[PDB]
């Protein structure tokens, strides 16, 4: 049977400071006892001062932030080029991961 | 593109009439008189064959008297084709009422369905209205006896007596005028004859031009009866009523 | 499908087969409604070209939607069966899922919105036909009367008419009714709009149907006996 | 007179004329200039208001962070057709890494163009657009008519007096194309050209829209105190 | 016939400028915006005395933060305004915001287009759209069935609006209080009205920050008229 | 009358004038011509320059259809663009299912068939373009012509826009004085010459010379454009006849 | 859902200071039968790019036709196709990834391993690992199946990190990858001795190396 | 292509008049004269092989068709419209009646089925009525014999004898004198050709009539349908 | 007058639109001819390339249906190719779902039946085209039959088709009331394509060259189209006699 999910690894860390963020995460891909990758970065600037992290099955990781990377882009067209705020990113990030509620995209999300 | 060639048969006149649904009613106007008389024991239906000729083979022919169910009767006026697809429809729609209900259907009801089939072509679609109105004859236990039209507008009404077709002004006076609420299956028979009699067309009314049905609780144990009377029943009731 | 755009506009801006529309509602048989200060009455004519008919079984003029609501209509016969029958599923499926019957006004407006759908539809033309929807809201006991046509538009009337001579009974109930103080008691609605009746209907009991409509889904059609009643009674006032 | 009921029909002299209907949408609109150099490409657009209560009509739309244009006729049409190129930017962006060349978006623009001019019940668009961008191969500048038409130019101009500007690029060819490295001049030169199809009305703050696209300057918009500068 | 989506030969489409005909016979409705509020005020226009007057809802709402007149065909905008409040509830729903005036606008006027042979003839009323987001605060738009919308300062539309626009004109500046709207609005209306003005025919409303998108009492409006008279009669 | 105000209405004279009509609007048009070769065919397009705005070069008319067949037509150039992309979808699945490149007179059916299809119909219109089209397939080299009544014939010149009488004339002489054949290299200087002769029958404007070409010899059965100084030479070959 | 059938094994590969180096074995085996001897994995693009693919065959085949009609589809209305709008290996890649992604969601994979090996229009080299899941990673050795687990620790001997990758020879990666391949050919039960290796250089080009063979073969401490 | 004509092409007209039908009854006029006459033990149904051209090989042309064993079909007017309508009637023959019922259909309900499609032509958007009108003979266990016309419009009508298009008028009338109820299927046959001869100018023999019967059982049963051969019709035509 | 533009009945029981596609089939000018001989069957045609620019060999109306089938088109040649196509088409898929070749016959009412819904069905105009299909069919032997835009089939003996049809029907019809015979009474299709090309010289006036003509045989189990060459020698036999 084909297993559409996998695991590659990996660990993320955010931390809020009181004026500043962090979210910070290893530079290793791995599946099962192999190393794919001793340097494939996972942490993104997505844009509006924000950053973001889908760790877990790399693919759906992609997947997401690409989608979520768009989504910025599609918000300032149809909003006149304002800015995504850290809340409403939440919200939508929510809505794009829930859509998938019955077939999950396999990650451990971080903005 | 074809808007080119759309007659547009769902639209309102200046004066808000619906130009298919009145030409539909004047071709209705040239077919055969149909009669509809309700009595306190019974329905009859009496109606008109038009054209004829010697060759034509009556005892196998059903042009105007339609069943619809063993409770239900229609006298048709106008497109016999027409009817026919309506007439399949209905029958079903009574069929579904049975299954669902374990009861026959209520005669209202039924008028009321296909009526509102007749409503739809004339406010969607398209497409030109049914060239027919119905009388229907017909028996339930909530109502008894009731005696309705529809026409190709959708609109359905309920009557003592009435009649369908060809010279209907001069046929629902001449009812009007002999009509009574007491009256009798016999004398309904007697009185829808002479209507037709009179209002025919043809130099006499005969047998052969004729076809004619009653609807009778007058049965044993209180049960309704649909007679379609034959050919030659049609001229024992004639000669009976003094016509011929 | 049919998809032909059968409402549009014209060069001066009217929609003319709404506005045809309102032509067969003119040439409708009258109906009115006049709701007094505990009460909704509900008048309709009937024209009496169509003797020999059965009474008992003959679709009558106003029609329940709910136990609370109740609809007549002007224009075409056909046409209001298929609003009524929206109205009283609408009605059913609000109380489903809202567990509690529609108000008249949000009945009024599916009703409303259903005529304006037809407006903007291709393949379809408007209904031929004006309502007046009235009754009590649930738990509430102020009246309530509304007026749809065609176009779809719907609005709140202390009285109104529509239908064949509208404008005679409209220019009747604009003196006769007097806002500050409406009929205080079912008497008194009923003898008003069968009063404003007699302007047009120019006949007997027979040629008007009334139909009372009180708080708490309490809704009782007259007969010909206890209208006629009131046809005596303002005939020999008049007298004088 | 017999053969515009629609776009599916040509005349006896093999014209579509609700597409020269819809041709003429552009002409009542108000006027946009576009011009290019090597390094960088330029839109103006004369901005039009109903009235002095009223916003002036914004004319400049963004595509893609390398790529979008100016429009001149229905603006609706424009959104649609914008909408449209900001999906095919998207997708090539999003399927193959790429940012869609201004040639190819040309070529997309005028086969969605031309489907509405060759089937019953739809319309043609009733608007012309001025399309600049940067891509792999430079500085691009495109006019997009409704008929399908698109063509690559050094400068041009659409509609109201927008012959004026458009002999004033022209003459100015040999000027403006050597513009290289210096935005500032190349919006100068935009700005003296939508100035030929001014009558009566002149630039002022709120009137005015600049955008401009190049080597090292993503698609941006200029609007209000900003064009001060150049007026 | 002829098509609905077709060109006139001066590259118009006919059914739209021929619903903007059905918009200068409707009732009137003016809008001012200013830097304490956006005005949104209607000519009610009650057909008979009979009519219960507060039926007529010509003024609506669409969130807290917008509301919206109509003139015109005014059943055609109950589709419409269904539209806006659904978008602007929606974008609440997947960004955790209220929604921009522009973006709410904009998504109205993209219903308007979409008729053909979707539905089959544009909408017979126009609208104005009033509100305030925080990005570029109060704002008025005015809705067009062409699908196009406008932002103002303040306009007019309906039967009196060319006039009504005019006054505008003169009237409007930079500087204008809530209040001062609020008489100017009760002004204008009185102006190109047929009945005389009172609290019964004519509707005010408004949209602060702080307050929210509000329909105005019958018996505020009327103080208001009291107001204006005076101060007409002050000089 | 009214037979002309709808396609696929027949006249009494069994013609459809909707697609006579669409023949004036490629009359209209600029001139194209194909000239078939040894082993292969060119195509060459006048371009009118409208304005000095216009980029040089870079305003491509001629299509290549799959790596093989070239595509060049007159009239209604978006109209063209929608029968190449059509063309594009048939020469694919044609590849897809029967893994070799679709040969010529397959192809040439294809957008036959589909052009034919636009004038059964009163809901769609006529195609404006005569498409002039070929290529080199296993069965050597074939050149094409379209007209808008979905009629195609193969060639051994055609021409088609407002200068094909002139063209034509020019096709036949070359016909009548090579029947032994014309060479790829040959063909390319003679594609340049006529469209600079049928030039006189849009001569308020000057133009530009645009010239494609499948050779079996010279571009190994591929369609390739004529660049640089293949086309100067072309160029200077057609000014010195004309002069 | 499928199962592979005829498969293919290791496709092993190394970035060095001007390009990528590109390697497979000529294999198409049906299970345990080494079925098909002269099957070509590597499958150029244009000019600047190599496709190496391991796992089913078939969909191999499909992919390789994909890939082919990529290149017509891109020549289509495009003057500089054999320049600057030529196929990249960066959009070769990210086309073929979206591919195996899309069919994963679908639960209908490419039974697939791909290395796109490639040099970019800058000089860059590009060298990225896409499989049947839409799993996609770069790093300086690349290495499908198999070749992961024997020949990446090779070639990670001579490329530890990206600051190696400008100290790396042509010749020393093209010995590491053809050691590598000795070493699969030696372990590896379902390899073969012959192979093509493709070198993708910004200065001199692409080179395909056909009919290789894996040499120098230690079997001596056998007969003890 | 969008098949845009969703709309009715036969609609009725200011008097009542279905334009479309009326026409086509006019097509069907202009046809070649058919008949058909019922028998006491059989039908007999009969038209002329109106030959096209004289190298047209006329047995190839069948105006006559079987539809079910026991059922026969001739027709006047377009002929290809007719023979789409023989496909249809087979085809429903079967799918409709012969795979639920696992007998043919009766005479009545056939010709029943037939008029239905006839009709659903002058009633569905974007087709004309059928130029033909049919006569179908036939027999049946429960009815016996029986002969049917089917017009344009999708009406019926049961015949003892009758004819339909060119000289259809003087064609009934010589019926009507010979017509009797004791005839038997010989004396129909004879009659028929005779009938026949009159609407005939040019040559009249086997190979210009086609002439079939629904008669006795023919070796489950065995077909009562049969077309007459080219030779059993001459020698009929010599007892003359 | 939109009953002349659509596929409707007009007032006399005509539909003009089937009646003006009938015209369009004589828009090319070319007359064709099919007869019967004992084992064959054969059809000629005219063929006119009037612009020097075409390539000859292109330039055909007639088209090789199926293995047995073959069919001449008088009419334009889109319409043709849409017809060839279609019965191409349906050749090919009847094979596959009965398992014998379909017969000429079968395909002329297949096509002719495609016909009639082109007259009844309003968005479809009828292709102005006449369709003789030919074969020597396996169980009926040498086969002729003809579809026309009214969907109207026969069979036939011989036949002609084009602007000077009756001239060459006449003729035909005078040569079988002579030998009193449904065919031509020969065994090679050679001397068969000869008595074809001799009878419409005679018919239609005109001398041929073998440029001008175009010719198509059915045999048992295969169709085939003569080249000019093949003409050529036809030709030459006709003059030596
Ligand atoms: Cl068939």
């Amino acid at each position: 049977q084909f297993n559409p999910y996998g695991d590659n690894g990996g660990t993320i860390l955010g931390i809020a400071g009181e004026d500043f963020a962090v979210l910070a995460g290893d530079t290793r891909n791995i599946t099962d006892y192999s190393i794919n990758s001793r340097y494939e970065p996972k942490v993104f600037d997505c844009g509006d001062n924000i950053v973001m992290s889908a760790n877990g099955f790399a693919a759906d990781g992609d997947a997401l932030v690409k989608r979520f990377k768009n989504s910025v882009k599609w918000y300032h067209f149809d909003h006149n080029d304002k800015k995504l705020s850290i809340n409403s990113a939440a919200r939508n990030i929510q809505h794009l991961l829930y859509g998938k509620r019955f077939f999950p995209y396999y990650v451990h999300t971080i903005i | 593109g074809s808007r080119r060639y759309d007659s547009r048969t769902t639209i309102f006149s200046p004066e808000g009439r619906l130009y298919q649904v009145e030409y539909a009613l004047e071709s209705i106007s040239h077919a055969g008189t149909a009669i509809g008389i309700m009595a306190s024991d019974g329905i009859v239906l009496a109606a008109e064959r038009k054209v004829t000729s010697t060759l034509l083979e009556q005892d196998t022919s059903t042009e105007k008297l339609y069943k619809l169910n063993d409770k239900i009767a229609v006298a048709v006026a106008g497109l016999t084709a027409d009817a026919e697809i309506l007439i399949n429809t209905a029958r079903i729609h009574a069929q579904n009422y049975l299954k669902t209900y374990n009861e026959d259907i209520p005669v209202e009801i039924l008028v009321r369905r296909l009526s509102d089939i007749k409503q739809g072509y004339t406010q969607h679609g398209g497409l030109r209205p049914f060239g027919v109105s119905f009388i229907y004859a017909g028996y339930d236990d909530r109502y008894g006896y009731q005696l309705y039209t529809s026409n190709p507008s959708g609109n359905y009404t309920g009557w003592k007596a009435i009649s369908v077709g060809a010279n209907t002004s001069a046929a629902q006076t001449l009812l009007q005028m002999d009509y009574k609420d007491d009256m009798k299956v016999d004398d309904a028979i007697e009185l829808a004859l002479k209507t037709l009699s009179k209002t025919t067309d043809s130099s006499a009314l005969t047998y052969d031009r004729l076809e004619f049905a009653t609807i009778r609780k007058g049965a044993n144990d209180g049960e309704v009866y649909q007679k379609i009377f034959k050919p030659q029943e049609i001229k024992d009731i004639l000669v009976k009523t003094g016509i011929t | 499908g049919y998809d032909r755009a059968l409402s549009i506009f014209s060069p001066d801006g009217h929609i003319f087969q709404v506005e045809y529309a309102l032509e067969a509602v003119k040439r409708g048989t009258c109906a009115v409604g006049v709701k007094g200060k505990n009460c909704v009455v509900l008048g309709c004519e009937r024209r009496s070209t169509l003797k020999l008919q059965d009474t008992r079984i003959t679709p009558s003029k106003v029609s329940k939607i709910d136990s609370h609501v109740v609809l007549s209509f002007s224009g075409l016969n056909a046409d209001s069966r298929i609003l009524i029958e929206k109205a009283r599923v609408e009605a059913q499926s609000h109380r489903l899922t809202l567990e509690d019957p529609v108000t008249v006004e949000y009945l009024t407006r599916y009703v409303a919105g259903v005529q304006q759908r037809y407006t903007q539809s291709g393949g379809v033309r408007p209904f031929g036909v004006s309502t007046l929807i009235a009754g009590f809201d649930p738990r509430d006991d102020e009246p309530k009367l509304y007026q749809t046509e065609p176009s779809g538009i719907y609005s709140s009337w202390s009285a109104q008419t529509i239908g064949r001579n509208s404008k005679t009974v409209r220019e009747f109930l604009e003196k006769n009714y007097d806002r500050k103080e409406p009929p205080a008691t079912v008497e008194e609605c009923v003898k008003l709009t069968v009063r404003s009746l007699l302007e047009v209907v120019q006949t007997g009991a027979k040629n008007i149907e009334i139909t009372v409509v009180k708080p708490d889904s309490d809704i009782v059609a007259l007969s010909s006996e206890e209208i006629n009643q009131y046809v005596t009674q303002i005939e020999q006032e008049k007298q004088e | 007179n017999n053969y515009d009921g629609d776009t599916v029909t040509f005349s006896p002299t093999g014209r579509l004329f609700q597409v020269e209907y819809a041709l003429e949408a552009i002409k009542q609109g108000s006027v946009t200039v576009g011009l290019r150099s090597n390094t960088h490409a330029v839109l103006v657009a004369l901005k039009r208001n109903a009235d002095e209560l009223s916003s002036y009509q914004k004319k400049i739309i963004k595509c893609d962070e390398h790529m979008g244009l100016s429009l001149a006729g229905l603006a609706p049409d424009a959104r649609v057709l914008s909408n449209y190129l900001r999906q095919q930017c998207n997708y090539s962006s999003l399927v193959f890494n790429r940012k869609l060349a201004v040639e190819r978006a040309g070529h997309l623009l005028c086969d969605k163009a031309q489907k509405n001019t060759q089937s019953y019940g739809g319309r043609p668009y009733g608007v012309g657009l001025l399309i600049i961008g940067y891509d792999k191969s430079g500085a691009h500048l495109l006019e997009f008519q409704p008929s399908g038409n698109v063509t690559e130019l050094y400068g041009t101009a659409i509609g109201a007096r927008s012959q004026g500007a458009k002999t004033y690029l022209e003459r100015t060819l040999d000027t403006f194309i050597k513009i290289d490295g210096n935005p500032d001049e190349l919006i100068k030169a935009g700005v003296e050209a939508i100035s030929q199809s001014l009558r009566d009305e002149s630039l002022t703050v709120d009137n005015l829209s600049i955008a401009i696209v190049g080597k090292d300057t993503p698609f941006t918009i200029y609007d209000g105190e900003a064009v001060a500068k150049y007026i | 016939d002829r098509g609905v989506s077709t060109f006139s030969p001066e590259g118009r489409l006919f059914q739209v400028e021929y619903s903007l005909e059905a918009i200068k016979l409707g009732s009137t409705a003016i809008g001012i915006a200013t830097k304490e509020g956006v005005v949104l005020g209607v000519e009610k226009r009650a057909t008979s005395p009979l009519l219960e007057s507060d039926s007529i809802e010509k003024i609506v709402e669409i969130d807290r933060h917008i509301g919206c007149a109509m003139s015109g065909l005014t059943a055609d905008a109950r589709s419409m305004i269904e539209h806006a409040r659904t978008a602007a509830v929606t974008h609440n729903l997947y960004y955790d915001e209220d929604i921009n005036v522009e973006s709410l606008t904009q998504s109205v006027c993209d219903l308007a287009l979409r008729f053909g042979e979707l539905m089959s003839r544009p909408f017979g009323v126009a609208l104005l759209i009033a509100g305030h987001d925080a990005d570029d605060g109060y704002q008025l738009f005015h809705a067009e069935p062409s699908g196009t919308f406008y932002r103002y300062n303040a306009k007019a539309i309906g039967s009196g609006s060319e006039g009504a626009q005019a006054e505008l004109l003169n009237e409007w500046h930079s500087s204008l209080t809530l209040k001062e709207a609020e008489l100017l609005v009760l002004k204008i209306l009185k102006q190109v009205m047929e009945e005389k003005l009172d609290e019964n025919n004519a509707q005010l409303s408004c949209i602060t920050k702080q307050d929210g998108f509000k329909i105005y009492d019958n018996e505020k409006t009327a103080e208001l008229i009291k107001e204006l008279k005076e101060k007409e009669a002050a000089e | 009358t009214g037979y002309d105000l709808s396609n696929s209405v027949f006249s009494p004279d069994g013609r459809n004038f909707q697609v006579e009509y669409a023949v004036k609007a490629v009359e209209n048009g600029t001139t194209s011509i194909g000239i078939k070769c040894n082993d292969g065919v060119v195509f060459a397009v006048e371009k009118l320059i409208t304005s000095k705005l216009l980029v040089p070069q870079k305003n491509v008319k001629i299509q290549v259809v799959d790596r093989h067949i070239g595509c060049v037509y007159s009239g209604l150039i978006p109209d063209g663009r929608h029968l190449v992309n059509r063309g594009r979808e048939e020469a694919a699945s044609f590849k897809k299912l029967y893994k070799t490149p679709i040969p010529i007179p397959a192809f040439a059916d294809r957008l036959g068939q589909y052009v034919q299809a636009h004038t059964l119909y009163n809901s769609v219109r006529p195609f404006g373009v005569s498409t002039i089209f070929g290529g080199v397939d296993k069965n050597g080299a074939h050149l094409y012509m379209l007209e808008p009544s979905g009629s195609y014939w193969g060639y051994k010149g055609a021409a088609t826009g407002k200068g094909r009488q002139s063209a034509k004339a020019e096709l036949e002489k070359l016909v009548d004085h090579h029947p032994e054949g014309l060479s790829a290299r040959e063909a390319v200087k003679q594609a340049a010459k006529i469209i600079y002769l049928a030039h006189e029958d849009n001569k308020e404007k000057d133009f530009e010379l645009e010239i494609s070409w499948c050779s079996l010899s010279e571009t190994n059965g591929l369609h390739k454009f004529v660049k640089g100084d293949l086309l100067q030479e072309a160029i200077d070959f057609a000014q010195k006849e004309i002069n | 859902t499928q199962q592979p059938i005829v498969t293919g094994t290791s496709v092993i590969s190394m970035k060095y200071d001007n390009g990528v180096i590109i390697a497979a074995d000529n294999l198409g085996s049906y299970g345990s039968l080494l079925r098909f001897n002269g099957v070509e994995r590597l499958i150029p693009v244009g000019d600047n790019t190599v496709v190496g693919i391991s796992g089913d065959i078939s969909d191999m085949q499909h992919i390789e036709r994909l890939l082919k009609d990529l290149v017509t589809e891109n020549a289509y209305d495009n003057p500089l196709a054999d320049a600057e709008e030529a196929l990249e290996p960066s959009y070769i890649f990210e086309y073929l990834a979206t591919v195996m992604y899309q069919r994963r969601s679908k639960m209908n994979p490419l039974w697939n391993a791909i290395i796109v090996a490639g040099v970019q229009s800058n000089g860059d080299q590009f060298l990225r690992y896409v499989n049947l899941l839409g799993v996609t990673y770069s790093s300086p050795t690349l290495a499908t199946g198999f070749g992961a687990h024997m020949a990446n620790p090779l070639l990670r001997k001579v490329v530890d990190r990206e600051s190696d990758i400008p100290k790396t020879t042509v010749q020393v990666a093209e010995e590491a990858i053809v050691n590598a391949m000795r070493v699969l050919y030696y372990r590896d039960a379902r390899s073969s001795r012959n192979f093509s290796l493709a070198i993708i250089d910004k200065n001199t080009g692409l080179t395909f190396k056909k009919n290789l063979q894996v040499e120098n073969m230690k079997w001596d401490f056998a007969k003890d | 292509m969008t098949d845009r004509y969703s709309f009715s092409l036969t609609t009725f007209s200011p008097s009542g008049k279905l334009g479309q039908i009326d026409y086509a009854l006019t097509a069907v006029k202009q046809g070649v004269t058919s008949l058909g006459i019922k028998a006491t033990n059989g039908v007999v149904i009969a038209t002329e092989k109106k030959s096209s051209s004289p190298l047209a090989m006329s047995e190839t042309l069948s105006k006559v068709s079987l539809l079910t064993p026991d059922i026969g079909a001739v027709y006047s007017g377009m002929g290809p419209d007719y023979r789409v309508l023989v496909d249809k009637s087979r085809k429903v023959a079967h799918t409709s009646y012969k795979r639920i019922y696992g007998e043919y259909p009766p005479t009545k309900l056939l010709v029943s089925e037939v008029a239905k499609i006839m009709q659903e032509a002058t009633q569905s958007g974007g087709v004309r009525p059928f130029g033909v009108s049919l006569l179908i003979a036939g027999h049946d266990e429960f009815n016996g014999f029986s002969l049917y016309q089917v017009d344009p419009s999708g009406s019926y009508f049961p015949w003892k004898a009758t004819a339909i298009g060119k000289g259809s008028v003087a064609a009934k009338t010589f019926l009507e004198k010979r017509w009797n109820d004791e005839l038997e299927l010989e004396d129909a046959i004879h009659i028929a050709l005779l009938t026949l001869k009159e609407s005939v100018e040019g040559e009249f023999n086997g190979d210009t009539i086609e002439l079939a019967i629904i008669g006795d059982e023919n070796p489950d049963k065995g077909p009562r349908f049969r077309k007459l051969t080219s030779q059993e019709i001459n020698d009929r035509l010599e007892a003359l | 007058g939109y009953d002349r533009h659509i596929t409707i009945f007009s007032p006399e029981g005509r539909l003009y639109q089937v009646e003006y596609a009938f015209k369009a089939t004589n828009q090319t000018n070319i007359n064709s001819l099919a007869v019967r001989g004992k084992d064959c069957t054969v059809v000629i045609s005219q063929k006119k390339v009037p612009d020097k620019l075409l390539d000859p060999t292109t330039v055909s109306y007639i088209f090789c249906i199926s293995r047995t089938i073959g069919m001449v088109v008088n009419g334009p040649i889109p319409d043709a190719r849409n017809a060839a196509l279609r019965a191409k088409a349906e050749a090919a898929e009847f094979r596959y779902k009965y398992g014998y070749d379909m017969p000429c016959d079968v395909l002329a009412k297949r096509m002719a039946n495609l016909s009639q819904i082109y007259t009844q069905r309003a968005y479809m105009r009828p292709l102005g085209v006449i369709l003789t299909f030919v074969s020597v069919d396996e169980e009926l032997g040498p086969s002729i039959y003809k579809t026309d835009p009214a969907g109207y089939y026969v069979g036939y003996k011989a036949t002609a088709t084009g602007p000077k049809q009756q001239e060459i029907t006449t003729n035909l019809e005078n040569h079988f009331k002579k030998s009193k015979i449904d065919h031509i009474n020969e065994e090679s299709w050679e001397k068969v394509v000869e008595f074809a090309i001799t009878h419409m010289i005679d018919a239609l006036g005109t001398e041929f060259s073998k440029n001008d003509l175009e010719v198509g045989v059915a045999t048992k189990d295969k169709f085939f189209t003569l080249s000019a060459e093949n003409i050529e020698e036809r030709l030459v036999a006709i003059a030596e006699q």
